[PDB]
């Protein structure tokens, strides 16, 4: 069953399960196997696994991680992913002193936006985009991964789960308890991630919900009409951030617009002036 | 706003119309099913309605379950004594897929009046996933409907509640709704409600979206008019019981038009 997979090492745990690195003994194919324990007397197959498996079968794009196979047993379930060298977080940390070349940041952002635009085009919210859920190989590609907090949405969207996105990457509409939220939330995350590739430090590292919001309220600016912005009625405020060219700074503040209805779409961002010259460098591993 | 996903509403509609074709059950799978019948399936689906109502599940969940069931029965012979266990398993799957706070597995065993054990419900769950190969993100009537609802001018709770009501009536009766696509059924139900409540008709806005004309939508619209008309006399009555309530503005109590003037 898993007699052809030979285990190499552990590579972490995510929304759910333990992920190991493995080699197909017959083809030599290197893979990652997410192993999901089933509760066969209790809750059966976890909802997170039902969503990731189903949604990741729809989603066949080169900037979305590739589910390959799903191996069932009576007591175990194994997801066979394509293996990617490491995650954006680890790369960012190795890149803490050297920096990440600004060409590569464009490349990574561009790929992430193609990837996420593909998700949104297909009724899916990722809802947990964070550097630890983004995988890179040695040849300059990056891919969305961990679709355990993902979700197929309808049009218009309904109240979805509140407990979504890691705090730092969480859009304000979610923080403030908005009845609805949408594709906006994923962009916000990529906007936070854009910033983090540049500086290699997270942009809004709150210790608490309260602290998380205050770091955004600050970037917004001082009051105009709506005086306290901590209101479910998203007031109209876009942030300012005075090594990123004028274009770069615009894209960013479009991705980080406080009003979700005015925040750039992935599709839109793909056409932004920032990416006119965009190429595909390999990384320094 | 972005809650209506302006930049993606068409791309999504394209995809859902392709997926709706792919997720489609086999028309008249019931003839190949030695032991179960359409009438039996009507008892099941009606029971699923009640179950959704008891546990206050989304309407999306109900439609998913039914899709899960028809696809499963499209490929797996099932003895009647096991019909309810397929459907329980599916409601559970649909709940896990769709709800924020799905009921527990125990609650799915409670509603079967302990016809089945918890371990049968769970073993059916894995079987259902295997047979459907985890393809659970099936487009539904409700999903097209909600988009169609966007083209109203202005919006009408009654039409909404009444379009919902009619869509759901289709679930019960494999004949003749296995032979219409969710998109087509939803078009038909939207017209039929709009007409009843306003006298208005399938909007042009939605003719441009769907590529469906009242001409294209007539085989369906006739089957559903008949369904709407004979509804107070159907053996299954939970849908009507449901849409009498005020959450739905008692649209089950409104009187079907007599002629659609086609």
């Amino acid at each position: 069953s898993m007699e052809n997979f030979q285990k190499v090492e552990k590579i972490g745990e995510g929304t759910y399960g333990v992920v190991y690195k493995a080699r197909n003994k017959l083809t030599g194919e290197v893979v990652a196997l997410k192993k999901i324990r089933l509760d066969t007397e209790t809750e059966g197959v976890p909802s997170t696994a039902i969503r990731e498996i189903s949604l990741l079968k729809e989603l066949n794009h080169p900037n979305i991680v590739k589910l390959l196979d799903v191996i069932h047993t009576e007591n175990k379930l194994y997801l066979v992913f394509e293996f990617l060298h490491q995650d954006l977080k680890k790369f960012m940390d190795a890149s803490a002193l050297t920096g990440i070349p600004l060409p590569l940041i464009k490349s990574y952002l561009f790929q992430l936006l193609q990837g996420l635009a593909f998700c949104h085009s297909h009724r899916v919210l990722h809802r947990d985009l964070k550097p630890q859920n983004l995988l890179i190989n040695t040849e300059g590609a990056i891919k969305l991964a961990d679709f355990g907090l993902a979700r197929a949405f309808g049009v218009p969207v309904r109240t979805y789960t509140h407990e979504v996105v890691t705090l730092w990457y969480r859009a304000p509409e979610i923080l403030l308890g908005c009845k609805y939220y949408s594709t906006a939330v994923d962009i916000w995350s990529l906007g936070c991630i854009f910033a983090e590739m540049v500086t290699r430090r997270a942009l809004f590292p709150g210790d608490s919900e309260i602290d998380q919001l205050f770091r955004i309220f600050r970037t917004l600016g001082t009051p105009d009409e709506v005086v306290w912005p901590g209101v479910t009625s998203m007031p109209d405020y876009k942030p300012s951030f005075p090594p990123l060219d004028e274009d770069g700074r615009s894209l960013l503040s479009q991705m980080l617009h406080y009003d979700p209805n005015k925040r750039i779409s992935a599709k839109a961002a793909l056409a932004h002036p920032f990416f006119q010259d965009v190429t595909k460098p390999v990384p320094h591993l | 706003g972005v809650n209506e996903v302006p930049d993606y509403h068409e791309d999504i509609h394209t995809y859902l119309r392709e997926m709706e074709v792919k997720c489609k059950p086999k028309v008249g799978y019931m003839k190949k099913q030695p032991d179960i019948t359409n009438s039996m399936r009507a008892i099941l689906v009606d029971w699923l309605v009640e179950v959704g109502e008891e546990y206050k599940l989304q309407n999306e969940t109900l439609h998913l379950a039914v899709n899960y069931i028809d696809r499963f029965l499209s490929s797996m012979s099932v003895l009647r004594g096991k019909l309810q266990l397929v459907g329980t398993a599916a409601m559970l799957l649909a709940s896990k897929f769709e709800e924020i706070y799905p009921p527990e597995v125990a609650e799915f065993v409670y509603i079967t009046d302990d016809t089945y054990t918890k371990k049968q419900v769970l073993r059916m769950e894995h079987l259902v996933l295997k047979v459907l190969a985890f393809d659970l993100a099936a487009p539904t009537i409700n999903q097209f409907l909600t988009q169609y609802f966007l083209h109203q001018q202005p919006a009408n709770c009654k039409v909404e509640s009444l379009a919902m009501f009619l869509g759901e009536l289709s679930l019960i009766d494999a004949d003749p709704y296995l032979k219409y696509l969710p998109s087509v059924i939803a078009a038909a139900a939207f017209h039929l409600a709009l007409y009843t409540v306003t006298g208005q008709s399938w909007p042009e806005s939605l003719v441009q979206k769907t590529g469906y004309t009242l001409e294209t939508l007539k085989p369906c619209l006739l089957d559903l008019h008949q369904t709407y008309l004979r509804a107070p006399q159907h053996a299954q009555q939970s849908i009507r019981e449901k849409y009498k309530n005020s959450k739905y503005h008692g649209v089950s109590l409104l009187n079907p038009p007599e002629t659609l003037n086609v």
